[PDB]
């Protein structure tokens, strides 16, 4: 699953979190079995204004 | 003092029962005692712990 999430919100798509991004945009089951792996695209993906 | 026996197999199995309901209300280092107050106050992970 990909998604590009804020860096203050990377903690919330953990296995038993709750936020505004685990409840209302993508929830992770509590017995989740899998690897969270997230990296920096402030190049990639912000543009200028 | 004639019928001691069976009086103290009667005391005996009378409080084990009541022995058993009064530990049904012990905390065994829990936060509450019962689990709807538990499940109302905690997140599920914390609760289910």
């Amino acid at each position: 699953d990909s998604f590009v999430i804020r860096g203050d919100e990377v903690r919330q798509i953990a296995p038993g979190q709750t936020g505004k991004i685990a409840d209302y945009n993508y929830k992770l089951p509590d017995d989740f079995t899998g690897c969270v792996i997230a990296w920096n695209s402030n190049n990639l993906d912000s543009k200028v204004g | 003092s004639a019928l001691g026996k069976l009086q103290d197999v009667v005391n005996q199995n009378a409080q084990a029962l009541n022995t058993l309901v009064k530990q049904l209300s012990s905390n065994f280092g829990a936060i509450s005692s019962v689990l709807n107050d538990i499940l109302s106050r905690l997140d599920p992970p914390e609760a289910e712990v």
